[PDB]
């Protein structure tokens, strides 16, 4: 069906009417989201559709029709945008200045934005437009609010 | 069975609604690949 390039919204008739689940990137005939949005699943575009490819729970991340082909990366000073497409509202960008996740592994970039869980999968860019990860996968803090990780998966 | 639909072009956009704090957090990543608050 549609293989350019973007950001796309992941739907289910499987409940009431028709429901987002989730958001997903559009690259290189590629189409990247979160593991927990689609959870392996096959997807359809139209009359095509789109057999899974490459995924892991762990990182919570899934390509579809090929390998992962995101590679940039936060560079650990400058502001991002989200581009956040909630469920029946238009496709919107947020700037915003990005905290850390510190891990036993290493640090991660995170953004401190509230949206639906819906919204999971909704990239993350860079001031050049480059997706520099996914958002959607986090903790829950003292105020009930959602803190998502910057969510980068790895080029081959 | 789930479907994609066209949603926008990726595109940074100058001025746009700057919000959120950056807050430094001690997290875990556990084999299911959910975050939990260490203290
Ligand atoms: O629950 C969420 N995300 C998630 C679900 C299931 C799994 C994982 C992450 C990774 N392992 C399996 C989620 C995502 C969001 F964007 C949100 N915004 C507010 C609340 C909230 C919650």
């Amino acid at each position: 069906g549609e293989t350019t390039d973007g950001v796309y919204r992941v739907m289910t008739r499987r409940l009431l009417g028709s429901t987002q689940v989730g958001v997903g990137v559009m690259q290189e005939g590629v189409f990247h989201t979160m593991w927990h949005v689609t959870k392996g699943a096959a997807l359809r575009s139209g009359e095509g559709r789109l057999d899974p490819y490459w995924g892991d729970v762990k990182q919570d991340l899934v390509s579809y029709c090929g390998p992962w082909k995101l590679d940039a990366a936060w560079d650990g000073l400058s502001e991002v945008q989200l581009l956040a497409v909630p469920p029946g509202e238009r496709a919107k960008n947020i700037q915003t200045l990005p905290g850390i996740f510190k891990t036993k592994d290493g640090d991660i970039g995170a953004v401190a934005l509230d949206y639906p869980a819906g919204t999971s999968g909704s990239p993350i860019l860079d001031k050049c437009g480059r997706v520099i990860g996914l958002y959607g996968n986090g903790v829950v803090i003292k105020n009930g609010s959602y803190v998502s990780a910057i969510t980068q998966g790895k080029r081959e | 069975d789930m479907y994609i639909e066209r949603a926008g072009d990726i595109t940074w956009e100058k001025d746009a609604e700057v919000t959120g704090n950056s807050p430094r957090l001690d997290v875990a990543l556990d084999e299911s690949g959910d975050f939990s608050l260490v203290e």
